């Protein structure tokens, strides 16, 4: 998950 | 109905009844990963929804069942989707790919709809029974816009607004509402944009929106909630539910969002594939992406001539025409690394080498009737030529250096080339003339060679000037041979009989690694420029730039179409003239049979046995 934060923007459970 | 309310956050879909106001449910769903954006259909209760980690499109009914993905091949950020349920279409739009698309619920007949000054639309929103669907842009300069549901008559209907989302029709009103991310409002217009109103400015994050009767949902990052206020005044707030964190979409689940008429709903408007809404109550036929509508004004007729091009693990279809049609992307599933295609005109198929599977496999342009030809005795197949007249497959085989023999349906022929210091790899076939060309890679000798489709009448054509000829084009109208050196970097011609042999270009050319004929153009592929380019044999346009940053290119085939009266004029294309396995165009008009080199031609001069 978290592709779309990865572009647009961070929160925990991403990465 | 029960009225439901749907968000989406992580991999999860959730579900939370709007007359209870508080029982929350996941949809057992499986093989998720970032759920996105969220539609119905009403008249099944089918759940739609995007991934932007997976870049797919699925459905399912909300007990999971029936789980199937029907948009899986060409989104990048597919952030925006909307069900059509009255003429059964799916729409979307993609940040990634600057696309709005359109298919059949089920994901048939994908057409392109907007391409062309397209800046990262995000957010859609269908009203059939109008005609129209709108948008959100989070590009340049951001904007909510207006067209048809075909795409046509396009204009902006919002200029001044931040990155907006969460774009809702209220279909009772006439109302539009959104949220402004970069202001944090919810706002609403009617539906030309006019009459503006601010409905609440209070709310620190407001993501997500959608309206039911009298109220307006939202989801708020910073408050981690699915709130809900009076529609009009923004009063009455209240928390749906807190403790919902990074909520990316939250959807009314209720029939009386979906409701309305037009002629699509009623056998899909005669039209044999699209049945688009036009404004003010209209519908058109549409067609699938580089197809054509007919004269009736309700069928479609597939291109007939077209270029194909292929990437690392994408094949890619390519027309020239009026429109300037985008490519499309074929849904072929389970490509890796695809080293080279070809196609075959007579039952339309397209067929093509893997090398990470080490496989030649085949399907139609829509994706199905995927099939192996030729599969693993360690084989590495290295480029495929097809013979459309006696329904052969020519191909090259990196591991044992030989030319192989298939036929379309996977039996066997044979080899016809074989020598302990052959380095058989580039590879195009002549049946026209009875002959087959390829390249020669012996270790400090590059040749290029050509024989009779049995192997026989093996001879040099060229032996300098060559340091890695590594593609083969040639077309039967201009009687030549074509070539690309990635040593060399250029690409140079010669007569079929090797006579003429001339550079045809060597300049702002980094790594040409396929080249095709179409017409009086030669098109190639320059993978390191991430480029195809095209030149004119006549002489009198130069030549162009077809498409650039397209990254991993890997072949590239042109497709004329086929004159069928022309074609069963070749003497192999009746019954393979009689012979078992090779049939042989003469020049004398008239054809001989022959064999693989594992058999021996039999005394019926037609057929081919084991030697004695
Ligand atoms: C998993 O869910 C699916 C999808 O259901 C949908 O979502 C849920 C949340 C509910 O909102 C459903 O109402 C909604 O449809 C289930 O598959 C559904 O099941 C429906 C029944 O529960 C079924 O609807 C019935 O359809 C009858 C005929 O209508 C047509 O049927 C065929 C010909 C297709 O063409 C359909 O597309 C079409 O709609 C219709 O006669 C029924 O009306 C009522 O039925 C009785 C309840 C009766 O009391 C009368 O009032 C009246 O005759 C209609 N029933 C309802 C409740 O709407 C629907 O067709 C089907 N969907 C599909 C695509 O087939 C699925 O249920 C399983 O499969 C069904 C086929 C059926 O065997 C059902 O019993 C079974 O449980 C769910 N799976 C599991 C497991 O639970
Ligand atoms: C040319 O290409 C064909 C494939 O199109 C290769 O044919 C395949 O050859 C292998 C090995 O000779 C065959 O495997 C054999 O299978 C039988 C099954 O009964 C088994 O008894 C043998 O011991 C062996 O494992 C395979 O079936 C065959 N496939 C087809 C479709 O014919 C051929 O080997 C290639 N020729 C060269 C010279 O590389
Ligand atoms: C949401 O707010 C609107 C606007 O205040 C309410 O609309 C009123 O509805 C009553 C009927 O109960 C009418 O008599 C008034 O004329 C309406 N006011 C306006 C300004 O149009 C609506 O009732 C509210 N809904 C809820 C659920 O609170
Ligand atoms: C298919 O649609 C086209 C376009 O709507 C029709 O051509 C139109 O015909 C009307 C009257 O016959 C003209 O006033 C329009 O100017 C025409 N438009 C164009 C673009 O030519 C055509 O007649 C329809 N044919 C069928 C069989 O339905
Ligand atoms: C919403 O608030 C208004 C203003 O106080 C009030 O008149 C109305 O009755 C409220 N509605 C509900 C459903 O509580
Ligand atoms: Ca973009
Ligand atoms: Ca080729
Ligand atoms: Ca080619």
């Amino acid at each position: 998950g978290c592709r779309w934060f990865m572009k647009w923007f961070p929160p925990h459970w991403c990465g | 109905s029960e009225a439901f309310l749907l968000f989406s956050r992580r991999a999860d879909i959730r579900r939370i009844s709007l007359e209870t106001n508080n029982n929350n449910v996941a949809i057992p769903l499986t093989g998720v990963k970032e759920a996105s954006a969220l539609d119905f259909d009403v008249t099944d209760n089918r759940i739609y929804w995007t991934d932007i980690s997976l870049k797919t499109i699925s459905r399912a009914f909300m007990n999971g069942s029936a789980l199937e993905h029907v948009v899986e091949f060409g989104l990048d950020y597919p952030e925006g989707m909307a069900v059509d349920w009255l003429g059964k279409n799916l729409y979307w739009a993609d940040t990634g790919t600057n696309r709005i698309e359109v298919s059949k619920l089920d994901g048939q007949h994908r057409q392109v709809l907007v391409w062309k000054d397209l800046d990262s639309p995000r957010a859609l929103a269908l009203d059939p029974a109008e005609g129209f669907m709108y948008w959100t842009e989070w590009g340049g300069k951001p904007k909510i816009d207006r067209a048809a549901m075909d795409g046509s008559e396009r204009t902006t209907l919002v200029p001044n607004v931040g990155r907006a989302n969460g774009l809702t029709i209220d279909y009772a009103k006439r109302r539009l509402y959104w949220t402004d991310l970069d202001t944090n409002l919810i706002e609403s217009s009617n539906m030309l944009g006019l009459n503006r109103e601010v409905i609440a400015d209070d709310l620190p994050h407001p993501f997500g929106l959608t309206q039911y009767q009298d109220y307006i949902y939202w989801t708020d990052w910073s408050r981690r909630s699915i709130e809900r206020a009076n529609k009009t005044s923004g009063q009455n707030r209240t928390i749906i539910q807190g403790h919902l964190d990074y909520v990316m979409d939250i959807l009314v689940f209720h029939s009386s969002r979906q409701s309305g008429w037009n002629e699509c709903a009623s056998s899909n408007g005669h039209c044999s594939h699209l049945c688009l809404a036009v404004p003010v109550g209209g519908f058109v036929c549409g067609c699938p992406a580089h197809y054509s509508l007919n004269a009736d004004n309700r069928t479609c007729s597939a291109p007939t001539t077209f270029l194909l091009f292929s990437q690392k693990s994408a094949i890619n279809r390519m027309v020239i025409d009026e429109q300037q049609s985008p490519d499309i992307i074929l849904p072929i599933h389970s490509l890796r690394n695809v080293r080279a295609i070809d196609y075959d005109p007579l039952d339309k198929q397209l067929y093509w080498i893997d090398s990470r599977q080490n496989m030649i496999r085949k399907a139609q342009e829509d994706g199905s009737q995927g099939f192996t030809v030729v599969v693993s005795l360690e084989i590495q197949p290295y480029d495929l030529s097809i013979d459309i007249y006696s329904r052969y497959i020519y191909w090259t085989c990196e591991a044992t250096n030989v030319i192989n023999v298939t036929r379309l349906d996977g039996r066997s022929v044979g080899v016809v080339l074989k020598g302990e210091q052959d380095r058989p790899r580039a590879i195009v076939v002549n049946p026209e003339k009875g002959y087959m060309y390829f390249t020669n890679l012996q270790e400090r000798s590059p040749k290029i060679e050509r024989a009779a489709l049995d192997g026989t009448e093996r001879e040099v054509l060229f032996f300098s000037g060559l340091s890695k000829p590594i593609a083969l084009a040639l077309d039967s109208r201009l009687g030549k041979l074509f070539w690309a050196d990635s040593d060399l970097r250029r690409i140079e011609s010669s007569d079929l009989s090797g006579a003429n042999r001339i550079v045809l270009e060597d300049s702002n050319i980094l790594q040409p690694v396929g080249l095709t004929v179409f017409e009086n153009w030669l098109y190639w592929i320059d993978k390191q420029q991430q480029m195809i380019e095209k030149i004119d044999m006549t002489g009198r346009e130069g030549r162009t730039k077809v498409q650039a940053r397209i990254a991993q290119l890997s072949d590239i085939h042109a497709v004329k179409e086929l004159n069928l009266q022309e074609y069963r004029q070749h003497p192999c294309a009746q019954d393979n003239g009689g012979c078992s396995h090779i049939c042989l165009v003469k020049g004398d008009g008239t054809t001989r049979c022959s064999c693989p080199m594992h058999l021996v031609l039999l005394q019926d001069e037609l057929s081919c046995g084991e030697p004695p």
